[PDB]
């Protein structure tokens, strides 16, 4: 009656895990390596198609990861090996115009360095912060001595993220998810395919998310499993907050050679008194930003259950401060002038206390560090808040405290709509057509 | 004209009709090697479903009728069904569990095919 | 003889007796990246131009007579003056402005053979 | 009443830019990294193909000029660096055996270099040629502490050139110009089609290029703008000019071990009377070469004109003299000796005194730096003069200057024949067959 | 079963009932450039023979008899000998000499065909 | 009457070279980084094909043997490097506590290495082995100061061979010999066809082969031309001989960082009675094992010929010594208790007087050294001889030695079973068919 029917071109796809490819369009993730983005990329809406997304189970975020770390440590090649700087330091306080809330931040060190010829020596001294040495048992040393070579960030190079826009080879899609509210697991009713995804900025912060996308109505929670302690949440915001953040010292910038081809770079003065760095938030917005998260969490977890939002404690700065990249400089500020309230039913500004950090570690590795060379004159920076990473902690209060720690949920929040198919161009179907 | 995958979700008599708008989609430091593997599976994607048409005796043809019957234990269901409500995506998920069976007998009715050609062209 | 390219600069018929002879010269440390590079753009053009000709009903005829019929507007020469007093890159100058319309003209009429073979196939 | 007939394998092609692989035929243009060429290559001509050639637009060249400066990395990359001999030097002038060609052109130095054990430290005596070294304040350091360090090029790895064919991939096509007094940018009556290219040795030279393809009839003056009097005349001879160059003297090399697993190579002694590098040509030859391209010359700016040959600007020897790479040796030679006539409408030799440099900082790269062993003996070579490199000073009588430096004007004056285009197979015409 | 490879050994006129189970079985740090190479070396490998087989006017089928003459002078052997008494792999020792002979005939005759088959069209 | 037919898919194949890859199944040979294997899913046995062999001609022995090489230099990359301990070492003799078998084999250094500051020194004292040990005129250093770098191997990467399989790329086949008694050079009438090689285990030693495979039915004699006395003979047993390797003493490891980041690994002291490394062979079993070696010999040589089995020449310990990795520390054995004896027409055991190496310049390249860190503990190897390397002594009475060194015949003993053929699916034959 009915034969196979072989159709070619069939508007089928499955699940896939592929490699995605970078089209972007003196640089921290090296995007001359890219393809340039098509000025006018494709989208097509899927009417009556539904499907099921998972932000949490998905390896385009895994990508992301792993292209960044991979971007990140290729643009330190090149650049000097500060070995020779690894030597007993003598230090002394910084003393001379101090804020009361930097007593003994910055100190005053002494060093015998390498030059461009082998058999000299050069006295040198140079301002350090507190956090960067530690004491010998006046003699302390870098904190890197005892784990790593510290590599010298390359000045040209700019750590400003640029969006990058993921593309999918062919024979696969990029379906997205565009659905108000969805919050990350659930069957999507409304969606399209890219081939491109926007360019997503990698901005890296912890804590609070800066620059990101915005949710078009209300405050989203999103988590892989709420009632699980050990899984962060993560609330996206439907208006910005603006925080203005400072280091607020007029620094004098100075170099030495240490080899052929290779120069240090280090604070030699400050101009004028110190202040400690700080970011500013308005206290208004930042207390109806509250307020929305509040409503939402109540929604979840009971209607007269008492939320209480409280500082985060343990483990080292990245995971108790907002750290983040300002002006080319890292900051780690602490945010608990900001999670100190409890909810049961005219420029006043917040003021967060910084510290400035020049040996990073990042991506939570060991074995590799970078030294951030000091940036001339002040710095200011303004960037919006646009999401927050909350943990619960663990009958009638639910105390959240701000989370921090694999760098993959900063991802996750922006991939959080995008998913990657195979299609499946060959199949069948019985029809009356023979031969 | 929709575009891709734009057809999902229209029926499956309706998306069978816009087969080219897809089939011209297919084609189209190791940053280096991500974008050439990336071009090499893409071509051995391409290829296999391109030797498979091949064997089954449908290369170049986009919509090919052959000589094996539909069996009522792969799907029982009223032409009009298949053609009119479900859609594509529903229905692969449907057959899944026969699309080797299928596949296998094709490759057998060809194969016949092709010997009793053979004979013919030498007067038998 | 005339071997690859060597009939360039004749008149497109006679160009037209040796399309073998160019058809079977296509496809044919950090530094072995420049050969695996080079060799994925040989597979990537072949296979793009093969698939455009399956589309289009031509599986690989070299010639293949389409039933698009030729516009005036395209081009008004008289047969003669076209295969006769012309070479193919000169006639390609002259073409190029419409061979994205020709070519959508092609893959639509053949989706339309297509549709009509599968339909007398069912009644057959 | 005509159909679209498609035809497939149309001989037809377009202007493109693609990759060419390198196909050769103890060598630092690593040969074997090529694919060894075909005993018989084929040329096709092309009856009554006319096609349009622009060697300024030739992407050909850039891809010869990465190649080259890629290959030329390559082949230091296991060799030893001479990091440890940045050190302060010790040196006196050799004068014990001067004609007074090169009085103050070679230092006697001696320095404390480090042994296989890095607890013990070896006195070491060398020779140095003066460019090589820079006084400090008797004390010298080599010119590149300031700037890199150097690398020893590996004594095993001769530099000369092996003529290197480059090859297009399957869908591409080189077209070569046949056409005789072709000037680079007209159209072409006459032309062939190859695969691959003849080889072309990649000689590295300035102002007077050596060991290239000769004109077939006359001398042809090439340029990108005639007018232009910030552009380069590249002027090809019919007729090879012989030059005589040598470095004549009896240098003893010696070594001593730096390192474990590393030697340091560097010349000990003189045996004999100390004398100066030179190059001679012929006058005769010269005189009636240049009369040749004083002709041509006239036919550009007017056959009432005087054309007067002057000596280069001024600037870096790297550029105002002339240089090439003899026996693995690199000299420096003064043209003042060719370039010093007006022309108004018996084994008499010229001798070119030349300097040696031991510290070669090639492609005009800031950063990077290469020794240039020894080498043991007296060096002498033959080579030929097959064009040279002018400038025009901006009714008058005209001033021509040697120039060049710009690496990609050498490659440019054998790669001048040849273009590379897409062959693109497919396309329709009208025809009565319909189906 | 027989998988791959055996048939080999079986006469001439047994192995060529298995020509699709061999066909199915084609096209499938600094170590990875190992494996690319050979994934791109098995396309085009793959994508030569079928090249030919488009010449030839073959294409897509698995076996094709042509418009060209057998030659006594390239084998004199008798067909119950050749298809009952030798194998693919003897047959192949013995034509070996010839066989570019054929391919370039398998071309000539192709080339033909078509141009006979596009006047024919021409005139309706 | 005939016309040409063109059939695809026909059952040919060419003998052919082409690139094999691995497929596998904390390890120096990557075993992670390769494709896994599925479950043996077939080998097809071809019924009436016999194919020729030939194992003295056979690529897959090369790649294998350029594989283990490359992933062997792979494995250290990242590893530390030991370039600050080629120093004066200042040495005495360990006498305390010794049998006096092993009278002058170790000695206890002390040396000045480099720390974490590069400003400081810390004095140390560590144990060695004589044979890494050379002295300068109580001065020594070590072996490797003159001639090579040498790198630590990484504690953390194991040198226990795990089964490599090799597979055919797509397009290509493996045919395997299957019959008895075959010497690798003939006919085989037995084959079957393979996508992947059993795994090998990439075991290195001389000598002795440790864990391959068996022979079933006799013991078997393979050589390129057994007449030509410049050959090796390789045997291969029916039953294994179990040999005991192993170091009595028990030796305590300690660890010194002598830069950021990195350690260095070396004998502390050793807790006990020191004693010499040995290794045991069972006599009942050695002596049947070559009176059927013997017998095998005698169909080549003649029943009327004497075999005598006589031990190694002189010459560097690699080649003179059976050689293996064991618990990590590379042991060299003399092997002469198992090769005195003339063959003419109770647990007793052969103990053998093995000696330690931490040194290591495998594959017999000269500048590329490893050091092979000190294993804490005691070591002990059980392993299986499998086969012998013998050569042939250039009248009535032949001489055989335990020959050997040069690994690829390692690897042969394994690859002999195997061919790798290119599919040729298209051919033509004489057919009735017309069109
Ligand atoms: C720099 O200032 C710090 C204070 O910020 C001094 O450190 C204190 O020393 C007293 C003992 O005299 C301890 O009891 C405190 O606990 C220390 N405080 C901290 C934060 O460490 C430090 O001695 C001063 N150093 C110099 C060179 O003046
Ligand atoms: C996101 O929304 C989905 C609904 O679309 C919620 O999914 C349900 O979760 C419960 C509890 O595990 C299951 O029993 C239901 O079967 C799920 N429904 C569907 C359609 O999947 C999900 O819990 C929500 N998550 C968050 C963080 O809000
Ligand atoms: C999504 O489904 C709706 C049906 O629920 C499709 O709309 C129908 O289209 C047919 C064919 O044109 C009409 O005869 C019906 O009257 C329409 N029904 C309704 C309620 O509008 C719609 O086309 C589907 N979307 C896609 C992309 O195929
Ligand atoms: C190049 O052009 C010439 C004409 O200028 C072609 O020669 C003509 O060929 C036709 C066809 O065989 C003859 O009828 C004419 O009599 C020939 N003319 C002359 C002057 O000889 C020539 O064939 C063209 N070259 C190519 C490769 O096509
Ligand atoms: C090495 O030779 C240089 C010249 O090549 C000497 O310097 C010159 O000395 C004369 C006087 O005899 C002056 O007139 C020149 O002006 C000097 N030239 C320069 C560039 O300064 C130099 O003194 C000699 N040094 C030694 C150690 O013999
Ligand atoms: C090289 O030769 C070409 C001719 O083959 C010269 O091209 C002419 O240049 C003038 C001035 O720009 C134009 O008006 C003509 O139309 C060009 N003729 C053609 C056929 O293109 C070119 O100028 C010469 N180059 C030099 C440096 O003299
Ligand atoms: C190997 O050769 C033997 C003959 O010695 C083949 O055996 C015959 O197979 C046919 C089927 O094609 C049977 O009808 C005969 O009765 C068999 N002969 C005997 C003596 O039993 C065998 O098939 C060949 N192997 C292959 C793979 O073709
Ligand atoms: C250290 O050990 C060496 C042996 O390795 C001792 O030297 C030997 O001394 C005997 C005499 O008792 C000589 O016959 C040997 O020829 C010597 N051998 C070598 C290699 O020198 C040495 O005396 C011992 N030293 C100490 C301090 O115990
Ligand atoms: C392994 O067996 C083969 C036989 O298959 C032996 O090869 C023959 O040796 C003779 C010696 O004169 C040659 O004349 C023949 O041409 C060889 N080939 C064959 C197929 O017989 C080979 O010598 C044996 N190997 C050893 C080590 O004895
Ligand atoms: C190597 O060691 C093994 C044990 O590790 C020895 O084999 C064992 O011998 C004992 C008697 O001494 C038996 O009781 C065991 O049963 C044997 N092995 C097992 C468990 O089967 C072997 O003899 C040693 N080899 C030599 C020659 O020393
Ligand atoms: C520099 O070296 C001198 C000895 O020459 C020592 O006294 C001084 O403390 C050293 N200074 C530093 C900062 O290491
Ligand atoms: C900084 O300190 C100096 C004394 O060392 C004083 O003269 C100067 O006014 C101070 N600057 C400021 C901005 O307080
Ligand atoms: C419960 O929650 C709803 C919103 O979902 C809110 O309107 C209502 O006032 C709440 N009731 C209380 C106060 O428990
Ligand atoms: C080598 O070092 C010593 C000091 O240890 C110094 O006196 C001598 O001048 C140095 N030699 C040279 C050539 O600089
Ligand atoms: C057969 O082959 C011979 C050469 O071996 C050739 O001379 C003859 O013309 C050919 N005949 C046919 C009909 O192809
Ligand atoms: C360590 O350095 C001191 C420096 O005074 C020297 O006397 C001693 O001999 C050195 N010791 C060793 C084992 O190198």
């Amino acid at each position: 009656n009915l034969w196979v029917t072989v159709y070619y071109g069939v508007p089928v796809w499955k699940d896939a895990e592929t490699t995605l490819f970078c089209a972007s369009d003196h640089n921290v993730w090296a995007t001359h390596c890219c393809v340039p983005t098509d000025p006018n990329p494709q989208e097509i809406h899927l009417e009556n198609v539904t499907e099921e997304f998972n932000m949490w189970k998905n390896n385009m975020v895994e990508q992301m990861h792993e292209d960044i770390i991979s971007l990140w440590d290729q643009s330190l090649k090149p650049c000097v090996k500060l070995t020779p700087l690894c030597v007993t330091l003598q230090c002394t306080n910084v003393t001379n115009n101090i804020t009361d809330d930097m007593r003994g931040e910055l100190k005053n060190c002494s060093f015998n360095m390498t030059t461009e010829l082998r058999d000299k020596k050069q006295k040198v001294y140079s301002l350090f912060y507190r956090l960067d040495v530690v004491q010998i048992n006046k003699e302390y040393r870098l904190i890197n001595c005892n784990t790593s070579a510290i590599t010298q960030a390359c000045p040209k190079v700019s750590f400003e993220p640029i969006p990058i826009h993921y593309c999918a080879p062919a024979g696969f899609a990029i379906l997205k998810c565009k659905d108000k509210k969805f919050n990350g697991t659930g069957p999507c009713p409304s969606v399209s395919t890219v081939q491109c995804t926007h360019g997503i900025k990698p901005v890296v912060s912890t804590q609070l998310l800066l620059n990101g996308s915005l949710a078009e109505e209300e405050v989203i929670i999103r988590s892989e499993n709420i009632t699980n302690n050990a899984k962060n949440i993560l609330v996206q915001l439907n208006t910005p907050v603006q925080i203005n953040c400072t280091r607020p010292n007029n620094n004098t910038v100075k170099s030495i050679r240490i080899g052929p081809g290779q120069w240090f770079y280090y604070t030699g003065d400050i101009i004028g008194d110190i202040r400690q760095a700080h970011c500013n938030v308005s206290k208004a917005t930042w207390n109806e930003t509250l307020g929305k998260v509040v409503k939402q969490l109540r929604k979840h977890f009971g209607n007269n259950t008492i939320i209480r939002f409280a500082q985060s404690s343990g483990g080292d700065l990245e995971v108790t401060t907002h750290s983040f990249n300002c002006g080319g400089e890292f900051f780690y500020c602490n945010t608990s002038g900001l999670f100190n309230s409890t909810w049961i039913s005219s420029n006043d500004s917040i003021t967060l206390p910084c510290r400035i950090k020049q040996i990073i570690n990042m991506w939570q590795r060991i074995g590799q560090a970078m030294y951030a060379p000091p940036i001339q004159g002040v710095i200011r920076c303004v960037s919006n808040i646009t999401g927050l990473i909350l943990t619960r902690d663990g009958s009638t209060t639910e105390t959240f405290r701000p989370g921090g720690g694999d760098m993959r949920d900063n991802w996750r929040s922006e991939l959080y709509k995008y998913k990657v198919v195979k299609i499946e161009p060959l199949g069948v179907a019985p029809t009356r057509c023979k031969r | 004209s929709l575009g891709f995958l734009g057809a999902a979700g229209s029926t499956m008599g309706a998306a069978s009709m816009t087969l080219t708008v897809q089939a011209r989609n297919l084609l189209s430091t190791h940053w280096g090697i991500k974008q050439l593997q990336a071009r090499v599976l893409a071509v051995e994607h391409y290829l296999r479903d391109q030797q498979l048409l091949g064997i089954w005796g449908c290369s170049g043809k986009l919509i090919c009728c052959t000589n094996v019957p539909w069996n009522s234990s792969w799907s029982n269901r009223n032409l009009s069904e298949i053609w009119d409500n479900m859609t594509w995506l529903q229905w692969d998920k449907e057959i899944s569990n026969y699309t080797q069976i299928i596949y296998g007998l094709l490759e057998e009715s060809q194969n016949q095919q092709e010997k009793n050609e053979q004979d013919l062209l030498a007067l038998d």
